[PDB]
């Protein structure tokens, strides 16, 4: 199972007028472009290695794109700052977000794309990817206008033709590193935190993908509790982190066991200290 | 690639 | 006549039109609608572009800021409808103009590269 | 409008090892809107030249970005990474500690 | 108002053929028959170039090639062999972006008009 995600991010500037474009494309959990109207460079950069040996016809195509994209979303910005009858002193944030899913047979399984105004769920499109569902008792305005104009398709059409031949086009060319499953380099540490209590913090280092468990469980079995879970961060390298502790009454440590789940392992790990 | 055609709200 | 239209340029209501995917500034622009002895496009109503109104591109139109009357106007001359666009008060007179199919209108600079509609009438 | 809470986490790249050199992270992340200042700390001395991630967010609309430096980690250099956001009362500092 | 004489009034004229942006939303069978209403056929494309054309006034539409059953070969209007190429049970074909596509002969599509 694999996955090409875009995530476009357009904020108004009351003061400097055009609002701040921002877009960035991953596969699975790399990124590979990005662009960004208010750079050194104004059009498409390849942000993976995997993606310096494109010609102009490509780099220049996709700036075609997310340039024309930019000024379809200034309209946007305003023709909202419309409905919502907002101030035009206050500046607002829209998003935009779609990707396809390949199930593990290789082939589209499915696709999804929504907008978002102010970090609220604007429009969505239908799972059927056939029509537009208006989420803000306001935004019934963009969906009925985007039924009758039956955007629908060309969209429905992106996600399971264009996206779908393309994740497979990058799959291919970043071969090498997109598809190597990297397992996480586990393992324990203690810390006392006074004469009662200690904590065992479970790690897993430079692991991709970022997906993982990591759980806690003692003697007698599973679960216990007064755990710490952190949110998987990324090392910076293009692999991840993410620690788990549990606080332990000191001399019993050696009940307690950790349950990496991960991708890149045959089966489940479990550590002790 | 990016979706070709985006949606006019 | 009213049926000539060069080729790879497009007729409607007797006029001749040229949308262009190519893109250049606007005084480049402006040049190369000359050359093709035609005007950078100039509206009537938002009517005008009716046929392409499914378009999400902008194009360069023949709208720019009169130092001297102190208003928008059209290459020939003429005045900017006050409602053709409603937000006219808020284009920044140092910017030109680029139009959409749509009805949508963004002031832009007359450096930034973008597409074109050259128009030929026909009376 | 919504307004979310920057999330902090400051760590390194690889197991800090004195004397050798590593990398500083701060990675921010469930805040918006997408305004966010962020700083790295070297004893308090604001680290020149940290750059940072692209601009992307997560499936709730929620934005995250990787603030980072190359450096070298000692038993008398302190880190730490300073984020202040329109939802903060005031600069939120967040010490680095090679056991989190 | 004037307007020019080969073509229908409201029509659009490209290239030696005039057009019909549809803007109305109708099943291949509708379509062609709606086409032929306004005394002319369905959209076919000539050039792949005259097909860049189409695809900056609009995004998407029917167009004259068919299948039978879910395999016989890609025909034109004309009962010819269709030869350009083209994306379950699907058997009319459309013009989406720039691109030639497999649809559901029951979908309802916008439909364009062209003539010699």
């Amino acid at each position: 199972s694999h996955s090409l995600k875009y995530f476009h991010t357009s904020v108004s500037r009351p003061g400097r007028g055009e609002p701040r474009f921002i877009s960035v494309g991953y596969v699975d959990d790399t990124q590979f472009v990005r662009f960004d109207n208010d750079a050194a460079s104004p059009r498409m950069v390849p942000r993976a290695p995997w993606m310096e040996q494109e010609g102009s016809e490509y780099w220049d195509r996709e700036t075609r794109s997310a340039r024309d994209t930019a000024q379809i979303f200034r309209v946007n910005l305003r023709t909202l700052r419309g409905y919502y009858n907002q101030s035009e002193a206050g500046s607002h944030t829209l998003q935009w977000m779609h990707g396809c899913e390949l199930g593990p047979d290789r082939r589209f399984l499915r696709g999804y794309e929504q907008f978002a105004y102010d970090g609220k769920d604007y429009l969505t499109l239908n799972e059927d990817l056939r029509s537009w569902t208006a989420v803000d008792t306001a935004a019934q305005i963009s969906e009925q206008k985007s039924n009758d104009a039956s955007e629908a398709e060309h969209q429905r059409a992106y996600l399971e033709d264009t996206c779908v031949e393309w994740l497979h086009k990058y799959l291919e060319k970043g071969k090498e590193t997109l598809l190597h499953l990297e397992p996480p380099k586990t393992h324990v540490t203690h810390h006392p935190i006074s004469d009662h209590e200690a904590t065992l913090r479970c790690w897993a280092l430079g692991f991709y993908p970022a997906e993982i468990t990591l759980t806690w469980q003692q003697d007698g079995e599973g679960h216990t509790q007064d755990t710490e879970l952190v949110e998987t961060r990324p090392a910076g390298d293009g692999t991840f982190q993410k620690w788990a502790a549990v606080v332990v009454p000191s001399g019993e440590e050696q009940r307690y066991t950790c349950h990496v789940q991960h991708e890149g392992l045959p089966e489940p790990v479990t550590l002790r200290w | 690639v990016m979706a070709p055609r985006t949606l006019f709200l | 006549d009213c049926c000539s239209c060069q080729e790879k340029w497009v007729g409607y209501r007797c006029n001749c039109y040229f949308i262009s995917s190519e893109q250049k500034t606007w005084n480049e622009s402006r040049h190369l609608c000359a050359s093709q002895k035609s005007s950078l496009l100039q509206l009537q109503n938002t009517d005008e572009l009716d046929f392409m109104s499914s378009s999400q591109q902008f194009y360069w139109i023949g709208l720019s800021y009169s130092e001297e009357h102190t208003a928008w106007l059209w290459e020939n001359g003429s005045a900017l409808s006050q409602y053709l666009f409603p937000s006219f008060e808020t284009f920044n007179t140092k910017n030109c103009i680029a139009y959409n199919p749509n009805g949508n209108a963004l002031d832009e600079s007359c450096e930034d590269k973008n597409r074109y509609i050259c128009k030929q009438q026909l009376i | 409008m919504i307004q979310r809470t920057p999330k902090i986490q400051v760590y390194s790249r690889h197991p800090a090892e004195n004397g050798k050199s590593n990398f500083l992270n701060c990675y921010v992340s469930g805040f918006h809107p997408s305004d966010i200042e962020v700083d790295l700390l070297k004893n308090g001395e604001r680290i020149e030249k940290v750059e940072h991630s692209d601009l992307s967010f997560s499936k709730d609309w929620s934005f995250y970005l990787l603030y980072y430096t190359e450096f070298t980690p000692t038993e008398k250099d302190e880190y730490a990474c300073r984020v202040n956001h329109v939802t903060l009362s005031q600069p939120k500092i967040v010490k680095w500690d090679r056991d989190m | 108002a004037r307007h020019c004489g080969h073509c229908p009034e409201e029509w659009i004229t490209y290239s030696n053929s005039c057009y019909y942006i549809g803007k109305e939303r109708r099943t291949w069978e509708e379509s062609l028959l709606a086409c032929t209403s306004k005394n002319s056929s369905l959209l076919s494309i000539d050039n792949e170039e005259e097909m860049k054309f189409l695809s900056i006034i609009s995004p998407s539409s029917w167009i004259g090639v068919f299948r039978n059953s879910s395999h016989h070969p890609w025909v034109t209007m004309n009962g010819l062999a269709f030869k350009h190429e083209i994306k379950a049970e699907l058997n009319c074909a459309v013009l989406q972006v720039n691109r030639l596509k497999s649809a559901q002969c029951g979908s309802s599509i916008i439909y364009h008009c062209k003539h010699k």
